[PDB]
């Protein structure tokens, strides 16, 4: 799916 | 009835996250982005989880909503805009968070 983004 | 303050309710606190080498947390949601799996009617930005228990360990908690960042508002904005802003920031990153209240 993908959604979380590590900044 | 009125605005809350010295009691259990929606508070407004700030946090200082210094990048070294990075922030240490991921963001989700956004208006038109990948989407957030926390709120159905709210498409804001949320800190899904944390990896390194150091920078944003005692500052930010998992499932918190980001209202403002370094002066830039994060409401009604697109995800790509939020991520781009957080990445460009210098070392010390000051953010504002809030804890909802609904019984």
């Amino acid at each position: 799916t993908g959604w979380e983004t590590w900044v | 009835g009125s605005h809350m303050g010295h009691e259990l309710a929606k508070q407004e606190i700030r946090v200082r996250v210094e990048k070294d080498p990075e922030l240490g947390f991921s963001i989700s949601g956004g208006v038109g982005g990948r989407g957030n799996p926390f709120r159905p009617d709210d498409d804001g930005i949320f800190v899904t989880r944390v990896q390194p228990e150091g920078p944003a360990s005692k500052l930010l908690q998992p499932g918190d909503k980001i209202i403002q960042a370094n002066g830039y508002s994060f409401i009604n904005i697109e995800h790509g805009q939020a991520v781009s802003l957080l990445k460009t920031f210098q070392n010390t990153v000051e953010l504002i968070i809030v804890r909802e209240v609904s019984s």
